[PDB]
C-alpha cells in the first residue's frame, strides 16, 4: 500500500503533545473562543453594511466584469433562490466615482425574478481618466419601498489600457 | 534565536548623523599589543569617536572628539615616517590628518584620558572621495596612502608628503579603490563597468595592466591576502558578487537576488576557500563559502561597512554600523527555539466581557434572521423640473440622478452633494425635452438619491437609497392637431356617467371631438359620445393609443374626483385586442433574429481578417523579400466587408431599440385594457406590469421575449393551471432566445382566456 | 475569463522630464561609453523606449567593434522584448562566446 | 550602411507588428462586448498601421535586394581575385580575403587581391 511514512519530526511532535497536552487544549479553546468572537463581529458588521452578495428574502447576486480597453461590460448575474415564489419589486443602484467611470444608467428596475433562473443584467462601464486609475464600484439591490439595500456587491475595475 | 544576530555591546551614535563606508575601522590604534581591537567611527558630520567596548556602559566610549570639517574613511595604519606603531588617518573632503591616540591611565577606571595629537596634515587641492593604504611597491614597515578624487584623480602620499598624483584614464563617477599587494596593483571599478588593475610603478611613471567588464558598477572592492596559497580579489557589485583571479578573469561569481550594501571576506576555514559575509538592504547577513551560503542572520539595521574582530576576549565578533547612527557588536544566534504556545497561567481569557459582547453580536445575528425626504415638482411651462431633498440626520456622499425614458432627454443627469448638516434643504433644477420621433412609453420619470449614514461601526457610512417619481405633462410631447374620420383601428372605454366635454378633460388642446399630433407626425383621435357613454380612441398605430388612453382615464378620474362623486368606472366590456399587439412582437423578434444573423456573419468576417493579418505579419517578420500575392487586396476586401457589417449591426440595433419602445407602449396599453376588461385590482395590475414590462433595453444575453415568456409560463404554472401534464409539457420557462414567437403568443392568449373563465393571480 | 487566471497580474493586450529622448544625438553619446551605459540603462528601464535604446546600443556596439558582451546582451534584450527571439538568441550566444555569465545563461533560457 | 538601415527598419516594423497584435485583441474585445464604435475605431487604426507597414515593407525589400547584390559582388570579387591564380596561390588569397573582411582591413584586402 501507499501508507505514509513518519520522520523524527512526527515522534518529537507527539512527545511534545503527550507531555504538554493540557496547555495545547486550553490555548486552542481560548483561540477558538476568540475566533468565534471575531467571526460574529465581522458577520454583524457585514449585516450592518449589507455587503453580503448572498443574503425569508431569498436572493443571490454576483457581478462579472469583461473586457480590456476603456469600455468594460459589467454583467450582474442575479438569481431568486426559493422553492416557488417570485420577487416583484426590486431595483439595482450603482455607486461609482463619477470622475472615473461613466455609467449610462446607474439605476434600473429588475425583471420579475422567477425562482431558479440566472438573470444576466449587463451595463457598459467606461473609464474616463486619461491615466490608469482602478476604483471600486458598488452595486446595491434593494426593494422599491425600502431604503436599506437588500444586498450588495463590489467590483474592482481593472486598468483602462486607454489611448 | 536561530538565524538572528544576537546582541553584544551596542549603541546609537549621535543626533541624526550620517556615515558611509570607511567610517567603521577596527584595529589597535592604541598600540597596546594585546590583540583586542577598538572601534573607530567618524561621520561626515564631524565627530570622531573611539570605543573599547565591554559586554550602554559609560566608560566604553574612549573619546568623542569633534573636528570642524567632515570625516571620510577613517583608517588605521603605519602612517608615520619614523616608527612601526599604528596611527589613525582621517580624510576630510579637502584635508588629510594623521593622528595618534595615546591613552594615559589614572588610579581609577575612569581616571584615564586619551589624547589625539596632530602628527601631520595635508591640504588637498582636489576634493577627496575615498582612499586606500598599503605598502606600495615592495616596501615594508610603511603604509603609504593613495587617496582618490571625486573627479577621477588619484594622489599618492609616501606616508610623509605629496609623493605624486595621476589622473585615472576615463572615469566620471569615482568607484571603490583598493590595492593588491600580491600583484602591487591599484584596482578600481570605473564608471564604464570596467574593473581595472594598474601596476603601481606604471602609475608612478606617468597604462592599464588589465581590465574586466563586469555587468555593473561595484559598491566595494576588498583585496584580501591572509592566504598565501591562491590569491584572489573580491568585487561586490550592486547586482552581483565576483571573486576574480590575479591575472584578471573571474574565478567565480554569484548572482545575488538582493541589494548588497557591504561585504567583508574574513578569515577562512577550508583549504583554498574564503569565507565571506555580505549585508543586504533587506537587513540580513549572508555567510558564503565563496559561492555557497553557510549561514544567514537577521540584522537590526541596514549594515554599512561591517567588520569582524576580537573584542574583549571573544574572537570573531561582528561589528556593524548603520548610516543613520546605529552601531552594534553581535554574535550569531544558534538556538533553535521550540515553536510552542507560551504557558501563561496568569493571563486568562476574560469570559465575562467577551461573553457579553458575543451575546450582543449573536443577538443581532439571530434577530435579523426573522432620514431623507425627496420631492419633485414639475413646472406648468422643454419643461423645467425642480427636485428638493431635505435630510433629518446629517448625511454624506449624496448622489441624485434622474431617469425619464429613452426618447425624453434631460439637460442634467447627475448631481453630487457632499456632507450636509441636519435640517438643510437642497434644490436642483433640470429641463426635460423630447428628442426623437416616436413618443415615449410613459411620461413619468424617476429621481433617485443614494447617500450614506456615518455610524460608529462603519465610519465610512452605510449606503441607503431613496427615490421619488414625477409626472410629466402631455404639453411636452403632444400638440392639438386635425382629427380624421376613420383610422386603421380604435378601441372604446364606456364609463357609467355622461360624456364630458373634451375641452374640460384636455383644456390645453383647444368641440366634443378632439385630435392630437405628437412630435413625430403621428396623430390620434378622441371621440366623445352623444347617445352612449363611451369614449373612442382611434389611430393607425397601436402604440399611439396608449398615451392618449392613459391621459384620458387619468383626467376622467381627476375631474370626477373634483366633482366629489365616488362611483366611477372605465369598464371597456369587449374584446382584448391580442392581434394588433402580436404584430409588434413579431416585428421586434424579426429584428432580433436579423441582429443575431448579422453578428454571426461579422464573426466570420473578423476571423477572415485575423487570418489574413497573421499571414501578413508572418510575411513582415521574414527577412527575405517575396511577392505579396495580393494578400493586401484580400485584406482590403475583408476590411470593407467588416465595416459594412458593423454599420449594418449599428442600424439594426437602432431599429431594434425603436421597436422595443413601441412594443413597451403597446404592452402598456394591453395591460391597461386587461385591467379594465376585468375588474383587476392594484395587486394583479402590479403583477402584470412586472411580468410584461421587464426591461428597457435588449442585450445579447437577455431580451424581452424570453423574459416575458418565462414570467408568463410561471404565472400560469403556479396560479392558473391545474393539470400537471400541461404544467410540465407546455408551461416551462427558460432564458434562451427562442426560434419562434408562437409559444409566447400561445401563452398570452391562454392567459387572457384563463382570466376570462374567472382565474385570479397570486404569488406563492 | 478572470483577468488574473493565466498570470500573476491581470493580462494586457501588449506586453518635468529629466531628458527628452528626441533631443539628444545618440551618435555622440555612443562615443563616450561611460555616459552611454548609464544612458542606455535609463532609456531602457526608466522610459521603456526600446527603439531608441536599440539605436543607442547599436551605435555603442559598433563603437566597441563588437568586443564587449554587455552591449550584445542589451541588444539581445531589446530584441527579446521587441518580439525577435532568434535575433536575440544570436546576440546572447555571441555574448556567451565572449565571457560566460549567469545573466546570459538565464537570458538564453 | 545597408546593414544599419535594415536593422532600423526591422525594429520599427516589429514595433508596429506588436501594435497591430494588441489592436487585433483590443478590436476583438469591442466586437464581443458589442461596442461597434470602438470596433470601427480599432479597425481604422489597423488600416493606417497596415499602410505604414506596407510602405516600410517596400523600403526594406528594396534595401535587402541591394544588400544581397552587394554581398554577391563582394564574393564575386574574392572569387575573381583568387581565380586569377593557379594552384595553391589561389587558395591562400581566398582565405586571406575572408580574413581581410572579418577585420575590415580594406587596404590590406586590396593588397591581397593586387599582389597576393
Amino acid at each position: 500500500l501507499n501508507v505514509p511514512r513518519k520522520t523524527r519530526l512526527y515522534v518529537d511532535q507527539t512527545l511534545r503533545e503527550r507531555e504538554a497536552g493540557t496547555a495545547m487544549h486550553r490555548t486552542f479553546q481560548a483561540d477558538l473562543y476568540l475566533l468565534r468572537l471575531r467571526a460574529a463581529r465581522a458577520y454583524v458588521q457585514a449585516l450592518e453594511s449589507s455587503l453580503s452578495p448572498v443574503s425569508r428574502e431569498p436572493l443571490k447576486l454576483h457581478a462579472v466584469v469583461q473586457g480590456l480597453g476603456p469600455t468594460f461590460k459589467l454583467t450582474l448575474h442575479l438569481q431568486n433562490t426559493s422553492t416557488a415564489r417570485p420577487i416583484l419589486g426590486l431595483v439595482v443602484c450603482f455607486l461609482y466615482n463619477e470622475v472615473l467611470y461613466a455609467l449610462p444608467r446607474a439605476f434600473f428596475k429588475v425583471p420579475l425574478l422567477v425562482p431558479g433562473l440566472n438573470y444576466p443584467l449587463e451595463t457598459f462601464v467606461k473609464s474616463l481618466s486619461d491615466k490608469g486609475i482602478s476604483d471600486i464600484i458598488k452595486v446595491l439591490v434593494l426593494r422599491e419601498g425600502q431604503s436599506t439595500p437588500l444586498l450588495s456587491a463590489h467590483i474592482n475595475m481593472p486598468m483602462s489600457e486607454g489611448l | 534565536s536561530l538565524f538572528k544576530a544576537r546582541d553584544w555591546w551596542s549603541t546609537v551614535l549621535g543626533d541624526k548623523e550620517e556615515f558611509d563606508q570607511g567610517c567603521l575601522c577596527l584595529a589597535d590604534v592604541d598600540n597596546t599589543g594585546n590583540g583586542q581591537d577598538k572601534i573607530i567611527v567618524g561621520s561626515f558630520m564631524g565627530y570622531l569617536r573611539i570605543f573599547n567596548p565591554h559586554p550602554a556602559q559609560a566608560e566604553d566610549l574612549l573619546l568623542e572628539v569633534h573636528l570642524r570639517d567632515p570625516i571620510l574613511q577613517v583608517e588605521v595604519g603605519k602612517f608615520v615616517s619614523g616608527t612601526e606603531m599604528l596611527h589613525l588617518a582621517v580624510l576630510h573632503s579637502r584635508k588629510l590628518c594623521v593622528y595618534s591616540v595615546s591613552g594615559t591611565l589614572g588610579n581609577v577606571e575612569h581616571g584615564n584620558q586619551y589624547q589625539i595629537k596632530l602628527m601631520y596634515e595635508h591640504n588637498l587641492q582636489r576634493t577627496a572621495c575615498n582612499m586606500t593604504y598599503g605598502s606600495f611597491g615592495g616596501v615594508k614597515g610603511r603604509d603609504l596612502i593613495c587617496i582618490q578624487s571625486v573627479d577621477g584623480m588619484l594622489m599618492v602620499f609616501e606616508q610623509e608628503s605629496y609623493a605624486f598624483g595621476r589622473f585615472l584614464p576615463g572615469s566620471l563617477l569615482p568607484g571603490p579603490l583598493a590595492y593588491s599587494s600580491r600583484t602591487d596593483s591599484f584596482i578600481t571599478v570605473s564608471s564604464c563597468h570596467q574593473v581595472e588593475s594598474y601596476k603601481y610603478q606604471v602609475l608612478a611613471f606617468a597604462v592599464v595592466d588589465w581590465t574586466l567588464n563586469i555587468g555593473e558598477q561595484a559598491i566595494d572592492i576588498c583585496i584580501v591576502s591572509f592566504i598565501q596559497s591562491a590569491s584572489s580579489v573580491f568585487v561586490l557589485g550592486e547586482r552581483n558578487f565576483f571573486c576574480l583571479k590575479d591575472n584578471g578573469q573571474i574565478q567565480f561569481m554569484k548572482k545575488l537576488d538582493y541589494s548588497p550594501s557591504c561585504f567583508l571576506p574574513y578569515c577562512s576555514v577550508s583549504e583554498g576557500t574564503i569565507n565571506t559575509l555580505i549585508g543586504n538592504h533587506n537587513n540580513m547577513l549572508h555567510i558564503y563559502q565563496d559561492v555557497t551560503l553557510k549561514w544567514a542572520t537577521q540584522l537590526p539595521h541596514v549594515p554599512v561597512a561591517v567588520r569582524v574582530g576580537c573584542l574583549h576576549d571573544l574572537k570573531g565578533v561582528i561589528v556593524t554600523l548603520s548610516d543613520d547612527g546605529h552601531l552594534q557588536c553581535s554574535y550569531l544566534g544558534t538556538d533553535p527555539s521550540l515553536f510552542q504556545a507560551p504557558k501563561v497561567e496568569s493571563r486568562e481569557l476574560n469570559y465575562d466581557e467577551l461573553d457579553m459582547e458575543l451575546k450582543e453580536l449573536q443577538k443581532v445575528i439571530k434577530n435579523v434572521n426573522k432620514d431623507l425626504k425627496v420631492s419633485a415638482m414639475v413646472s406648468p411651462n422643454s419643461v423645467t423640473v425642480k427636485v428638493t431633498l431635505k435630510n433629518r440626520v446629517a448625511l454624506q456622499k449624496i448622489k441624485l440622478s434622474i431617469y425619464v425614458q429613452p426618447p425624453l432627454v434631460l439637460t442634467g443627469d447627475q448631481f453630487t452633494f457632499e456632507f450636509m448638516a441636519p435640517e438643510m434643504t437642497r434644490t436642483v433644477g433640470f429641463s426635460v425635452y423630447l428628442k426623437g420621433s416616436y413618443s415615449p412609453p410613459e411620461l413619468e420619470g424617476n429621481a433617485v438619491v443614494s447617500y450614506s449614514r456615518p455610524t460608529e461601526r462603519n465610519p465610512d457610512g452605510i449606503p441607503r437609497v431613496s427615490q421619488c417619481k414625477f409626472r410629466l405633462p402631455l404639453k411636452l410631447v403632444c400638440l392639438p392637431g386635425q382629427p380624421s374620420k376613420t383610422a386603421s383601428h380604435k378601441l372604446t372605454i364606456d364609463t357609467n356617467k355622461s360624456p364630458v366635454s373634451l375641452l374640460s378633460l384636455f383644456p390645453g388642446f383647444a368641440v366634443n371631438v378632439m385630435g392630437f399630433r405628437f412630435l413625430g407626425g403621428s396623430q390620434v383621435t378622441l371621440l366623445a359620445s352623444k347617445t352612449s357613454q363611451r369614449y373612442r380612441i382611434q389611430s393607425e398605430q397601436f402604440e399611439d393609443l396608449w398615451l392618449i388612453t392613459n391621459e384620458l382615464i387619468i383626467r376622467l378620474q381627476e375631474y370626477f374626483e373634483k366633482q366629489g362623486i365616488k362611483d366611477f368606472t372605465c369598464s371597456f366590456s369587449g374584446s382584448v385586442p391580442l392581434e394588433e399587439y402580436f404584430e409588434l412582437i413579431d416585428h421586434h423578434f424579426e429584428l432580433r433574429i436579423n441582429g443575431e444573423k448579422l453578428e454571426e456573419l461579422l464573426s466570420e468576417r473578423a476571423v477572415q481578417f485575423r487570418a489574413i493579418q497573421r499571414r501578413l505579419l508572418t510575411r513582415f517578420k521574414d527577412k527575405t523579400p517575396a511577392p505579396l500575392q495580393h494578400l493586401d487586396t484580400l485584406l482590403d476586401g475583408t476590411y470593407k466587408q467588416v465595416i459594412a457589417l458593423a454599420d449594418a449591426v449599428e442600424e439594426n440595433q437602432d431599429n431594434l431599440f425603436q421597436s422595443f419602445t413601441r412594443l413597451k407602449s403597446a404592452t402598456h396599453l394591453v395591460i391597461l385594457l386587461i385591467g379594465l376588461w376585468q375588474k383587476l385590482s392594484a395587486d394583479q395590475i402590479a403583477i402584470l406590469e412586472a411580468a410584461f414590462l421587464p426591461l428597457q433595453q435588449d442585450t445579447q444575453e437577455l431580451g424581452w421575449e424570453e423574459t416575458v415568456d418565462a414570467a408568463l409560463s410561471h404565472l400560469l404554472k403556479t396560479c392558473l393551471s391545474k393539470s400537471s401534464k400541461e404544467q410540465a409539457l407546455n408551461l416551462n420557462s427558460q432564458l434562451g432566445i427562442p426560434k419562434d414567437t408562437s409559444q409566447l403568443k400561445k401563452h398570452i392568449t391562454l392567459f387572457c382566456d384563463r382570466l376570462a373563465k374567472g382565474g385570479r393571480l397570486c404569488l406563492s | 475569463t478572470p483577468r488574473t487566471a493565466y498570470t500573476a497580474r491581470p493580462i494586457a493586450s501588449s506586453s518635468g522630464p529629466f531628458i527628452n529622448l528626441s533631443r539628444l544625438n545618440l551618435a555622440k553619446y555612443a562615443q563616450k561609453p561611460k555616459l552611454a551605459k548609464a544612458l542606455f540603462e535609463y532609456i531602457f528601464h526608466h522610459e521603456n523606449d526600446v527603439k531608441t535604446a536599440l539605436d543607442l546600443a547599436a551605435l555603442s556596439t559598433e563603437h566597441s567593434q563588437y568586443k564587449d558582451w554587455w552591449w550584445k546582451v542589451q541588444i539581445g534584450k531589446c530584441y527579446y522584448r521587441l518580439g525577435l527571439y532568434r535575433e536575440a538568441e544570436k546576440q546572447f550566444k555571441s555574448a556567451l562566446k565572449q565571457q560566460e555569465m549567469v545573466d546570459t545563461f538565464l537570458y538564453l533560457a | 550602411e545597408y546593414h544599419s538601415v535594415h536593422q532600423k527598419l526591422s525594429a520599427d516594423m516589429a514595433d508596429n507588428s506588436n501594435l497591430i497584435r494588441s489592436l487585433l485583441v483590443q478590436a476583438e474585445d469591442a466586437r464581443l462586448m458589442r461596442d461597434m464604435k470602438t470596433m470601427k475605431n480599432r479597425y481604422k487604426e489597423l488600416y493606417d498601421l497596415n499602410k505604414d507597414l506596407l510602405n516600410g515593407y517596400k523600403i526594406r525589400c528594396n534595401n535587402h535586394t541591394e544588400l544581397l547584390g552587394s554581398l554577391k559582388a563582394v564574393n564575386q570579387a574574392i572569387q575573381r581575385a583568387g581565380h586569377l591564380r593557379v594552384g595553391k596561390p589561389k587558395n591562400q588569397v581566398i582565405t586571406a580575403c575572408r580574413d581581410a573582411i572579418r577585420s575590415n582591413n580594406i587596404n590590406m584586402l586590396f593588397r591581397i587581391m593586387r599582389v597576393g
